[PDB]
RNA sequence: GAGUCCCAUAACCUUUGUACCCAGUGAGAAAUUGCCGUUGCUAUGGC
């Protein structure tokens, strides 16, 4: 949110990353004109939500509030080209590129899906689909996408040639879970759906603010499995903080008991793509590595890091070895607030950085 | 009031006989100051005995409704309650 | 009782909190507790929305009696943090006013919600 | 059944009546049966007063209200009941009696099983003619003025049920500012006519004392200037706070005054000038001191935050503590300045806020605003 | 109309109200408590002889449907000077202390008020206005403050509930004389939101008529309120034909 | 303020007397009135206080005495025979209207008769309209004991 | 013969001294560590 981007080398595994270069813009970006497509300069004026990198590797896009993609080089750290989103209220708040090829997938607040060849540094065709914002899109190999929008609580499959979109909504009722419990605890309605990540061709996993993370098939509109309240329950109010009544058992009484009680949102969430392995992550201070099992019904959870402390804003995954023996690193850039807003107030022991674990398997 | 306690659909048939009773059960005793009880008969063969709620007394803060139904061989034209038994005739 | 009184459940906090995400689009929302009474006292709200976990709990509860006084329904919800993401700002919002637009897109929602509220007040 | 016995809940005590004719049920709708409840000659055609018993005072009038509301059945209508109604049999005829109030029925009937409780429209009809003669059907029996006693008993009972508390009430606040400074202005007035009386007999005093209260006491300690010396310095030292120097320098500029000496009867007219003074100042203080305990016993948080006497000019400008709650914090009047006015108006409005909708304020928040506010003004 | 502006002070048709006259006319009362406002209204003070002061208060419209109904031309008003009236939805007692000049020193309001907050004020306001008899209980059951209310002369409801009828009969029932007035204030959407404001007065003027009030007159509140009406009507316990 | 300071508590009008402070007739009914009264009870705190303002006024009523007894002894000092005539008050209002003995010696009795009624006088005689009968003097006793028209002569 | 009350016990005006002063609006503002502290000489507490 400096409006900074900042290189970082992290090939050795076993030494820290390593910091080669920075880019950072300022004030002095602003443009004079302001009238929405002389809004080409070459730096940031305002924060910088998302950045990816190009998998041939010459550029690095970095888009965010300022309503515009910069296209940098690697080598330089130099912008080679900015594209204006040419409209006076799509803030980029998602990219993706397609693997193995040039093409980026912006997801704008616009309600829109900007599609991009940056070889070219053209725009093939924009999409139109969601009822509020579009806060993530993920994207594998062949020409598809999946974003999530936010308060339309709807995950989107998008045919990039063909236009078409298939729709999955979630439709969970808390009246019916507590139903299925007395026949067989707290249950959130599902307020938004925040991030979204591929695990093959068929299945993508969404995390909600309600917790929820969920199992997702292309085949079936309903999630295929839902953990509910999968990183936690943030704690209790302070009794002498909510009141400020002398008598502590009418501030016990205005704690209203577990009604003020409310989950942890999933504010990152990865798949490593073709693969059982995901992580979620929320500011907890705790990534949870879960394994999806062979039937691809179901996901439980293998591991917890507790290294990172803090909102956990984004979770990467890279591999370096053979194929009989790989290892795996998690780098999440951990930060003190959420990236859309600072909605999340003083959460104890936060630093700004970046999280490291370091995987081998047997 | 001039107004209904209750309104039932009663018989199939003509109501051709109604009277209204003091059941006396061997088993139990009904509540007469809270409910009223009725008998009718008709031409669909039958004899039934209905119970109502009455709001005469707040001495308190149950079933208004089919208690007995009394089956007959042929079409019933009146009927009479007995003043201080619990027989009838029809 | 609490002094935080009525408290919504999880399917009507959730639609509440959609009509707010609408009304603050579509500029029929006005955020804080200060605008709120000034738009209780302007007559324009239809209703109230109020977050029951701000500390403290009392320096929204002038908010019920005004709306009592002038016979706005008010409701309260769970979440500061919930209710600031659905008004949209960046930071937490302790109480919110769904204003009076006769020529609104989204007058169905509200006066449905406004329904909801009604019934449980 | 027929009606033989009627229960009347007066706020002075409880009355029986017994009904000495049946008003008809078939045709009680009527208009003949209908205005014969409003009809006095023809309603006591139909009942007749028992029985009276009165309560002992108010607080058992408030403790029979509260039981009649509740549906419960005090000793006082057990006795009642107990000395009015005959006793019959549980299983076959029940003697029947007239309540205003279904639920009280099953309170009775539990406490006499012998009873039976009609509460229809033909009692109701009774009852409300009961009501509605009144004084009338008691024959003087009534001890007490029954409006005043109604008048009395609803605001006990609303009262009793809002908990009002006094020491809870404000407008003790609300009349010790006004009068503290009725009282400040009266003290500079009369300490100004004491200082010119006793100036034109002694002009350097008046320059040579600063307070109007040490004034007014140093006058009447000292008295006339010429009987002032060395030992009444040393007296006056006491009223001066060890300022014999002072007093001394007071006892020359007497030696030098041109003043003439005052006479007896102008010098006690000046005494007396002197005591108002000194009482109105002792009342100023003790008044002072209540407006500062009655401010932490009600508003504690707006009086740390700004002070109690400003908390009390708020209070007293809104006119209730309740109007200051519910005014906007932009409505709150108390570059730079401008800007921490309005975010001491803000905090003002919150403290009040808490001290209002409490039911037993604690001073934490007060202090954590106040360090807020510091904090600002740090800042600027 | 400003302050130190004069007005003309004369005589409504109803008793105890009346008209200040000037570029802008307005509808008063006579201050019970001289020198206090209830909600910051505007008042007059008149000096009349040793001369003493006499102040006045303007009803607002806006704030109050009695006014609204006052200035919209009701007919029959049964709030007079001497009369017990019985006040249903009291609420923080605004257009209360405008019943209480209007009854004025030998009438008595007593005022039904649910909620404990706002009853705090009008208790605090009772000290100040002596006619004012606050009664904390719910008026859905009258049965509780019968020992409190005596035979009132007129009833005037402004609770807003879908029930009203039914609280207006049960209290009529009780404590209203016969031939007595009731002035009812109907909210058409907080009776029945889905049926229109026509369709919602019809229907609650046939329940009063089931429950033996005859409505006399009809009025809507426009400009000043948007599907608010009054029913004025006579209790004939005897017969409404 | 006598009342307030004698009685505390309206609990307390039975055992205390008001026959010292008034012939109590009617607060032998206000013992009553204060048993069915409309007010709430009252804290001894208040109580010491709304003692205390009782005390102030009872002593602003001493005040009022001696400054009254002062102003009498003065006006037999300067003024006697004016004093044996109109009384201690109205001599001391027409010498405080005139500003000294002297004008007012010097001045005739026909502005004696009007003094203190100049607004009515000079407009009745600005606008040839009749002039006021009498101004302070009105208050002298003997003006009170007579009746109609027999008030100006 | 003859208007006290309508405050000549007053109001207004002028001048002087004493002071004081020139309620909204509603989202912008800023543009191994930036700095500080501890521990190694590397680990992690605060802003």
């Amino acid at each position: 949110k400096d409006l900074q981007l900042t290189k970082y080398d992290i090939t050795d595994f076993s030494k820290r990353p390593k910091k080669l270069k920075y880019a950072k813009g300022g004030a002095k970006y602003i443009p004079t004109s302001k009238h929405e497509y002389e809004n080409t300069t070459e730096g940031h004026y305002d924060e910088i939500l998302t950045v990816a990198a190009s998998p041939d590797g010459k550029y690095v896009v970095t888009g965010g509030r300022d309503r515009k993609l910069i296209v940098w080089s690697t080598e330089s750290l130099s912008p080679v080209k900015v594209i204006p989103t040419k409209d006076r209220r799509g803030e980029v708040l998602s990219l993706a590129f397609r693997k193995n090829s040039d093409q980026l997938y912006a997801s704008c607040a616009d309600f829109k899906i900007r599609t991009y060849s940056i070889n070219q540094f053209s725009q093939l065709e924009i999409l139109y689909g969601h009822h509020d914002i579009v806060e993530d899109i993920s994207a594998l190999a062949m020409e598809r996408c999946v974003t999530v929008g936010a308060r339309d609580r709807t995950a989107m499959l998008w045919k990039i040639p063909d236009e078409t979109r298939l729709t999955f909504r979630g439709g969970d009722e808390p009246q019916k879970l507590l139903r299925r419990w007395m026949k067989e605890p707290l249950f959130f309605c599902e307020g938004s759906i925040d991030v979204v990540s591929m695990v093959d061709d068929f299945h993508f996993i969404t995390g909600s603010d309600n917790g929820n993370i969920c199992l997702w098939s292309l085949a079936k509109k309903k999630p295929i499995f839902t953990e509910r309240i999968a990183h936690g329950i943030l704690p209790e109010p302070s009794f002498n903080d909510i009141s400020g009544e002398t008598d502590e058992e009418l501030r016990k009484r205005q704690l209203q008991g577990k009604k003020l009680l409310q989950p942890f949102w999933i504010t990152s969430l990865y798949a490593i793509p073709y693969s059982n392995v995901f992580i979620s992550g929320s500011w907890s201070g705790s990534l949870k590595v879960w394994k999806i099992s062979d039937n691809l019904r179901s996901f439980e959870l293998l591991g917890e890091l507790s290294g990172a402390k803090g909102v956990v804003t984004k979770i990467q995954v890279v591999e370096s070895g053979k194929h009989g023996k790989e290892k795996f690193r998690i780098l999440a850039s951990i930060a003190k607030e959420h990236r859309l807003g600072r909605w999340i107030a003083n959460v104890s022991g936060a630093r700004n950085g970046i999280y490291s674990a370091v995987i081998d398997q047997t | 009031t001039r107004e209904e306690f209750v309104s039932f659909k009663a018989h199939y048939g003509l109501v051709t006989g109604l009277c209204v009773t003091q059941p006396r059960f061997h088993d139990k005793k009904p509540d007469l100051k809270s409910q009223n009880f009725m008998l009718s008969c008709s031409d669909d063969k039958t004899v039934k005995l209905w119970s109502i709620n009455v709001d005469d007394y707040s001495n308190k803060n149950n079933e208004e409704g089919l208690i007995r139904t009394f089956d007959g061989e042929s079409a019933f034209q009146g009927i009479d309650s007995h003043r201080e038994n619990s027989t009838f005739a029809t | 009782n609490p002094k935080a009184f009525p408290l919504a459940d999880a399917a009507l906090t959730q639609q509440i909190l959609d009509v707010v995400q609408q009304a603050a689009n579509l500029r029929q929302l006005k955020k804080g507790a200060n605008e709120a009474t000034k738009t209780l006292n302007r007559g324009i709200s239809e209703f109230i929305i109020m977050a029951a976990d701000c500390e403290p709990i009392e320096i929204l509860l002038h908010l019920p009696l005004l709306c009592e006084d002038k016979n706005v329904p008010y409701v309260f919800v769970p979440s500061r943090v919930a209710l600031g993401r659905a008004c949209g700002v960046s930071r937490p919002v302790i109480a919110a006013s769904i204003t009076t637009n006769d020529a609104s897109a989204i007058k169905t929602q509200i006066y449905a919600v406004k329904d909801k509220i009604e019934t449980l007040l | 059944a027929p009606i033989e016995y009627l229960l009347f809940e007066e706020p002075t005590g409880y009355a029986v009546f017994k009904v000495k004719l049946q008003q008809d049920d078939i045709g009680s709708r009527l208009k003949e049966v209908q205005e014969q409840i409003n009809d006095f000659g023809a309603f006591t055609k139909l009942i007749e007063l028992v029985s009276f018993a009165p309560f002992k005072g108010a607080a058992e009038a408030l403790e029979n209200a509260n039981d009649i509301s509740e549906g419960l059945v005090s000793e006082s209508l057990k006795a009642i009941l107990d000395l009015n109604l005959p006793k019959a049999s549980s299983k076959k005829k029940n003697i029947t009696l007239a309540i205003s109030d279904k639920n009280l029925g099953p309170s009775i009937k539990e406490e006499f099983p012998y009873v039976d409780c009609i509460s229809n429209e033909l009692a109701q009809d009774l009852i409300r003619g009961v009501r509605l003669h009144g004084e009338k059907l008691f024959k003087g029996l009534q001890s007490g003025d029954l409006e005043r006693a109604q008048l009395g008993l609803g605001h006990a009972y609303s009262r009793a049920k809002v908990k009002f508390s006094v020491q809870k009430n404000d407008n003790h606040i609300i009349q010790a500012i006004a009068l503290l400074d009725q009282l400040d202005k009266d003290i500079n007035t009369f300490a100004m006519r004491v200082k010119e009386w006793y100036g034109w007999h002694f002009p350097e005093l008046a320059k040579l004392v600063p307070d109007n209260y040490t004034f007014a006491k140093l006058v009447l300690f000292i008295k006339d200037k010429a009987s002032l010396n060395d030992d009444s310095l040393h007296d006056l030292a006491a009223l001066l706070n060890e300022d014999s120097g002072i007093a001394q320098r007071v006892i020359d500029n007497a030696r030098i005054s041109m003043g003439q000496d005052i006479s007896e009867t102008d010098m006690e007219n000046v005494c007396v000038f002197a005591q108002r003074v000194a009482s109105l100042a002792d009342y100023r203080r003790q008044l002072y001191d209540y407006l500062c305990e009655k401010m932490h016993t009600v508003a504690p948080n707006l009086s740390e935050l700004i002070g109690e006497v400003i908390g009390a000019r708020l209070i007293s400008h809104a006119g209730s503590l309740t109007n200051l709650s519910k005014q906007a914090a932009s409505t709150v009047q108390i570059k730079n300045k401008g800007r921490i006015s309005r975010y001491l108006a803000n905090k003002c409005s919150m403290a009040s806020r808490i001290d209002n909708y409490s039911e037993e304020p604690s001073n934490v928040f007060g202090s954590v605003l106040k360090k807020q506010v510091e904090q600002r003004l740090e800042f600027y | 109309a400003r302050g130190g502006a004069k007005v003309v002070i004369e005589p409504h048709r109803h008793a105890g109200v009346y008209i200040a006259r000037g570029k802008e006319d307005l509808l008063v009362t006579k201050n019970m408590a001289p020198g206090e406002s209830v909600y910051g209204e505007k008042r007059i003070s008149v000096e009349e002889p040793p001369p003493t002061k006499v102040e006045y208060r303007v009803w607002n419209p806006f704030r109050s449907k009695l006014a609204a109904g006052i200035m919209g031309g009701l007919d029959e008003l049964f709030i007079a000077p001497g009369k017990k009236v019985l006040y249903l939805g009291a609420a923080s007692g605004t257009s209360v202390s405008h019943v209480s000049d209007v009854v004025g020193p030998e009438g008595v309001v007593y005022a039904v008020e649910f909620s404990h907050r706002p009853g705090r004020e009008l208790i605090s306001m009772a000290k100040k206005r002596p006619n004012i008899i606050p009664i904390i209980e719910d008026a859905r059951h009258p049965q509780k403050y019968r020992m409190l209310i005596g035979m009132v002369d007129c009833v005037f409801a402004d609770v807003a509930q879908p029930d009203q009828a039914r609280i207006i009969a049960l209290n009529s029932h009780m404590f209203l004389k016969d031939q007595g007035g009731v002035v009812i204030s109907i909210k058409a959407n907080c009776i029945d939101s889905t049926v229109d404001a026509e369709t919602v007065f019809a229907r609650e003027v046939q329940k009063l008529r089931e429950e033996r009030i005859k409505p006399l007159e009809q009025l809507t509140l426009e400009p000043y309120e948007r599907d608010h009406c009054i029913v004025v009507g006579r209790y004939m316990r005897s017969g409404l034909k | 303020a006598r009342i307030i300071l004698t009685m505390g508590i309206r609990s307390k009008a039975s055992e205390t007397d008001l026959s010292e402070i008034l012939p109590e007739e009617i607060e032998e009914r206000v013992k009553t009135a204060a048993e069915v009264s409309m007010g709430t009870e009252i804290t001894q705190t208040d109580l010491d206080n709304i003692n205390a303002l009782a005390e102030q006024i009872v002593e602003f009523a001493a005040y009022r005495e001696q400054l009254s007894n002062y102003l009498s002894a003065r006006m037999k000092a300067i003024a006697p025979n004016l004093t044996q005539l109109v009384g201690e008050l109205v001599g001391a209002r027409l010498i405080a209207h005139s500003g000294s003995l002297i004008s007012l010696a010097k001045s005739p009795a026909s502005t004696i008769q009007i003094l203190g009624a100049e607004k009515a006088l000079f407009r009745a005689l600005k606008t040839k309209h009749d002039t006021p009968k009498y101004g302070l003097l009105y208050h002298a006793s003997l003006v009170g004991q007579a009746t109609g028209k027999n008030k100006g002569k």
